[PDB]
């Protein structure tokens, strides 16, 4: 079937340049064009360029002039696309599509992160309540997962034994590290009573920290 | 460039309703050919963008038939006869009548219930963190219906906007609500240097605010 | 000369009637036995030469106001609006 095989994610110093690749497969090449777009949350969906691979002729939107390069090789049926002086505006998921009157079919999407931030541990700090929850109430907890790089970093609480009730919310890049939180919410009956832990993993680190929320004084 | 603009930004629906949304450009999508390039797209969420109508009307293959597109010039509707689970996602269309391409914001497609109030639940640093020289205070607003909430910090009554970090769920699978995170922090040094902190949410279930606070004391 | 071997451009081959085709994908038309191309809706100038349908294509007629028409390729009669074999 026909298949548009997009290279992994990439983490990118500002300044430098990086290529995507995007690998087709399942159709005869040189007859669709191939589309690029990017995708932000700010900005939405914006066509970057097309190239004709049996040509290598690009066309650019011209907000992208520049920036990105399209080229085509033939024998091994791959559109690439050069990112060049990455800032932080190029952090974004890129497409390729393949495009004839319409594009019917699209890579999975390549994340582009662009941080001068190095493999970085998190700090892992516990949320815990003021006041003394009411009887019979919902009791809620958490972890504040900060000054990380790159994602993913993995939230647990009790081994996963804790499961309803959890909420990890979305890590977000500020000045090139990322910060991530997540609250539990469980029955005052059962907190601080049994033993409530986030267990915070980053891969990318080897780094493995479990924090017992413990009632303040 | 012309100009795809969508409408509504959210749709809220109940599984076997109908849907109906717009997509207005702002030149003719006419071609010199005749045809109109104006095609339809489904995104899930960490996904690519699906192919489902293809100019104005045309079902792509493989597209369950409750799918249908319509309109001509610079009016385009698309239709669901009966929403279904699957169909939660942006709908986005798009042109490729004129260079460059271009894509509407999108119309998302989202699970309707009751209004629900948030749980608003508010943290002080750990003293783990405040050894290092830097204080976050959290406030998480979680299972709350509508989406749509608007969180101001306060220091001692001061709003304040710098060292605020947001996050946001997707809307919950189980009960169809969203939850949202807001961090807050500072050095030790301003931390120290006040006493009332506090988070305070604007959201369609109260009129005045819901507030949260702690007191250093 | 629809083959096992014959690779269709923009289509896939298919069992229609008695032996092998050429289907398109999309709304693609056929400009020959193995090639699907976008149709025009329109025979003017800007579409000369162009599809405008299964084995037909956009033609300039010399008259005196110039003329455009959808014609069939040799060997298929347009029948109401069809190109079919002759």
């Amino acid at each position: 079937q026909v298949q548009l095989q997009q290279s992994g994610a990439e983490l990118v110093r500002p300044g430098a340049s990086v290529t995507l690749s995007c690998k087709a497969s399942g159709y005869t090449f040189t007859d669709y064009e191939m589309h690029w777009v990017k995708q932000t949350p700010v900005h939405g969906l914006e066509w970057i360029g097309a190239i004709d691979p049996e040509t290598g002729g690009p066309a650019y939107n011209q907000k992208f002039k520049g920036k990105a390069i399209l080229t085509t090789d033939k024998s091994s049926t791959t559109a690439y696309m050069e990112l060049r002086s990455l800032t932080s505006e190029d952090s974004a998921v890129y497409y390729c599509a393949r495009y004839y009157y319409v594009s019917s079919y699209w890579g999975q999407g390549t994340s582009v992160t662009v941080s001068s931030a190095s493999t970085k541990p998190p700090s892992v700090y516990p949320l815990a309540p003021g006041s003394a929850a009411q009887t019979n109430s919902m009791v809620t907890l958490g972890c504040l997962v900060k000054g990380y790089f790159p994602e993913p970093v993995t939230v647990t609480w009790n081994s996963g034994s804790l499961s309803s009730g959890v909420h990890t919310f979305p890590a977000v890049l500020q000045s090139d590290l990322y910060t991530l939180s997540s609250s539990v919410t469980v029955p005052s009956s059962t907190w601080p009573s049994e033993t409530v832990t986030c267990n915070v993993a980053h891969p990318a680190s080897s780094t493995k920290v479990d924090k017992k929320i413990v009632p303040r004084d | 460039d012309v100009v795809m603009t969508q409408t509504p930004l959210s749709l809220p629906v109940s599984l076997g309703d109908q849907a109906s949304m717009s997509c207005r450009s702002s030149q003719s999508l006419v071609h010199s050919n005749g045809n109109t390039y104006l095609h339809w797209y489904l995104q899930k969420p960490g996904q690519s963008p699906k192919l489902l109508i293809y100019k104005v009307s045309k079902r792509f293959s493989g597209v369950p038939d409750r799918f249908s597109g319509s309109g001509s010039g610079t009016d385009f509707t698309l239709k669901i006869s009966r929403v279904e689970a699957e169909d939660l996602g942006v709908y986005f269309c798009s042109q490729s009548t004129h260079v460059p391409y271009t894509f509407g914001g999108g119309t998302k497609l989202e699970m309707k219930r009751t209004d629900a109030a948030p749980t608003v639940s508010i943290f002080p640093p750990s003293s783990e963190q405040l050894t290092s020289g830097g204080a976050s205070v959290v406030c998480f607003l979680n299972n709350f219906y509508p989406k749509d909430i608007n969180v101001k910090w306060k220091i001692d009554g001061s709003e304040r906007q710098n060292g605020v970090l947001n996050s946001w769920t997707d809307q919950d699978s189980k009960d169809s609500t969203y939850s949202m995170s807001s961090t807050l922090t500072l050095t030790k040094d301003e931390y120290e240097r006040h006493n009332s902190y506090t988070c305070e949410a604007t959201h369609k279930t109260s009129t005045s605010p819901i507030v949260k606070s702690f007191n250093r004391n | 000369k629809v083959t096992v071997d014959t690779v269709c451009k923009r289509g896939f081959l298919i069992q229609m009637s008695g032996h092998l085709e050429c289907k398109c994908e999309n709304d693609l038309v056929l400009v020959n036995e193995e090639t699907c191309e976008e149709k025009v809706l329109k025979c003017d100038e800007k579409t000369v030469n162009k599809p405008c349908g299964d084995f037909s294509k956009c033609i300039k007629i010399d008259g005196n106001p110039v003329s455009y028409a959808c014609k069939c390729n040799l060997g298929y009669d347009m029948v109401n609006n069809v190109c079919i074999p002759n």
